[PDB]
């Protein structure tokens, strides 16, 4: 049985009506079930038979459904309710989860300030290269990172993270971590990472030319 | 003295549907309140009685009948309902008066392998009377017994359901 | 009161086997069914096996069924997961949940334990190396280059703690070469780059190593 939940993100603010949908690939009656999650913590009930409030949740929660489509709503948003839901469906074996949908903080929109690191000599001298485009500080969370070495774009060769939401100005931050080896490294001149982001009018370039300083 | 309802909603095993299993439920004080307060019966259907006032009345005698069926097959469990498990194996009469109580209970009953201990009858010579109970084992003439089989991957109307009906009938009472 | 509590995590070499154990306390055991659902770092729940209150009934989801085999002792209150040919994919954080569904009063999956890590892994305890992120030629930013450790985690720190506001450590990601790297950075004023001299200290405790790096422009 697969679980569609939707969205599988969402931004809101304190007091807001949220929605969360989950459908089913074939019927399983009510015998859905909603959890919450908080990072590095473990879920917890918040639902089970697609309508019945597990002791201890507050009453802003509410499931509805049967069949097939699902709804969880939070009529009023807590500021405790910031979290990552889940859907479950625990009649049918093999047991089923939704993909989950993670609520984060509404804020205004902010570009992120750009900034590129080339290869420290030392991590040369060892035989690696990482070249670095750090994103700081925007919202939302949507961006895009491409890589272009003397103006090929790169695919394949690099790596992205993301801290959580910053807990006092509710920001993201990220880093691209093109790794290429010494010798391929060398091959080049121009290293650039384009940065697109909807604060942004236009992408933004941070280029470098391989051995300037 | 109290009606020991937990031996009959709790209990590890239930009998097949044909071989429904019946308690008489007389000389005690039952309080009914404590299933109201559950929210995890798939049916909760009383004929000739409200629910949530049920506490108040008193009766002269109290059968629970308590069996295994198919999700499906809980239609049957009802006022003058027919069908394969309501004329071959157990029927209520038009004039019921009780509750008819399911729920899913698929980790107790389903096996991986498909569970043969449910079984049903068939097809027999004419349609039970209401509470009727027939455990013969006669091969029928066009072995009148065959297998569920639930298996925990079944769907929705396949999956076994544990069945409690209430046949109200002094000597039983509510909160005293 | 109710207390589910999982052991025997830990870091594996790929094929080899392990048993988890999940040990309840404060209510009646023997009449709860038993989840095992794991969660892969950075992933969503992954429900993995069930067993029923007797151990009678059982299943596995098609990701493990043939390679995990699950079974409980009542009397000693726990159930167990044993774990044969684990493979990368097993990586995860296992937790154990219990229910009550299929009983008149049931509940499905209403407590959790907080989950035992598993890491199936060829890599081999490595700390840090450290390599620095130099505030550029022309507010400004800098940051040290955290790796090819293993395995997680490392701890990362500005002039010994004295440095916290506009720091941003990242989230390790896994190489292809099974170790981690990750990037700390700071912004700061640019007018502070020759006054201020700013040291990442990076820490690895499951190798016992500790560095300092300076970076400089
Ligand atoms: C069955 O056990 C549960 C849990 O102890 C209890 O709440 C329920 O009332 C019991 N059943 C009956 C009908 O006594």
């Amino acid at each position: 049985i697969v679980l569609t939940q939707s969205p599988s993100s969402l931004s809101a603010s304190v007091q807001d009506r949220v929605t969360i949908t989950c459908r089913a690939s074939q019927v399983i009656s009510n015998y859905l079930a909603w959890f919450q999650q908080k990072p590095g913590k473990a879920p917890k009930l918040l639902i089970y038979a697609a309508s019945n409030l597990q002791s201890g949740v507050p009453s802003r929660f509410r499931g509805s459904g049967s069949g097939t489509d699902f709804t969880l709503t939070i009529s009023s948003l807590q500021p405790e309710d910031f979290a990552t839901y889940y859907c479950q469906q625990y009649n049918i074996y093999p047991l089923t989860f939704g993909g989950g949908t993670k609520v984060d903080i509404k804020r205004t929109v902010a570009a992120p300030s750009v900034f590129i690191f080339p290869p420290s000599d030392e991590q040369l001298k060892s035989g690696t290269a990482s070249v670095v485009c750090l994103l700081n500080n925007f919202y939302p969370r949507e961006a895009k990172v491409q890589w272009k070495v003397d103006n090929a774009l790169q695919s394949g060769n690099s790596q992205e993270s993301v801290t959580e939401q910053d807990s006092k100005d509710s920001t993201y931050s990220l880093s691209s971590t093109l790794t290429l080896s010494k010798a391929d490294y060398e091959k080049h001149k121009v290293y650039a990472c384009e940065v697109t982001h909807q604060g942004l009018s236009s992408p933004v370039t941070k280029s470098f030319n391989r051995g300037e300083c | 003295n109290l009606c020991p309802f937990g031996e009959v909603f709790n209990a590890t095993r239930f009998a097949s549907v044909y071989a429904w299993n019946r308690k008489r439920i007389s000389n005690c004080v039952a309080d009914y309140s404590v299933l109201y307060n559950s929210a995890s019966f798939s049916t909760f259907k009383c004929y000739g009685v409200s629910p949530t006032k049920l506490n108040d009345l008193c009766f002269t005698n109290v059968y629970a009948d308590s069996f295994v069926i198919r999700g499906d097959e809980v239609r049957q469990i009802a006022p003058g309902q027919t069908g394969k498990i309501a004329d071959y194996n157990y029927k209520l009469p038009d004039d019921f008066t009780g509750c008819v109580i399911a729920w899913n209970s698929n980790n107790l009953d389903s096996k991986v392998g498909g569970n043969y201990n449910y079984l049903y009858r068939l097809f027999r010579k004419s349609n039970l009377k209401p509470f009727e109970r027939d455990i013969s084992t006669e091969i029928y003439q066009a072995f009148p017994l065959q297998s569920y089989g639930f298996q925990p991957t079944n769907g929705v109307g396949y999956q076994p359901y544990r069945v409690v009906v209430l046949s109200f009938e002094a000597t039983v009472c509510g909160p005293k | 009161q109710v207390q589910l509590v999982e052991s025997g995590g830990g870091v594996v070499q790929p094929g080899r086997s392990l048993r988890l154990s999940c040990a309840s306390s404060g209510f009646t055991f023997s009449t709860y069914h038993m989840h095992w659902v794991r969660q892969p770092p950075g992933k969503g729940l992954e429900w993995v096996a069930f067993i029923s209150y007797d151990g009678s009934n059982y299943y596995y989801s098609d990701s493990v069924k043939g390679r995990f085999t699950i079974s409980r002792d009542n009397s000693k209150n726990t159930v167990y997961l044993q774990m044969n040919s684990l493979r990368a994919e097993d990586t995860a954080l296992y937790y154990c949940a219990r229910d009550s569904s299929g009983w008149h009063w049931g509940v499905p999956f209403d407590y959790w334990g907080q989950g035992t890590l598993v890491t199936v892994s060829s890599a081999s305890t490595k700390g840090p190396s450290v390599f620095p992120l130099a505030p550029s030629s022309k507010t400004a930013a800098l940051g040290c280059l955290v790796k090819d450790y293993f395995p997680e985690p490392v701890t990362v720190s500005w002039n010994s703690g004295a440095l916290t506001s506009g720091v941003h450590t990242f989230p390790a990601v896994l190489q292809s070469s099974g170790l981690y790297s990750l990037s700390s950075v700071v912004t700061v004023p640019s007018s502070s780059l020759g006054t201020q001299t700013y040291i990442c200290n990076v820490n690895h405790k499951p190798s016992n190593t500790k560095v300092d790096k300076r970076v400089e422009p």
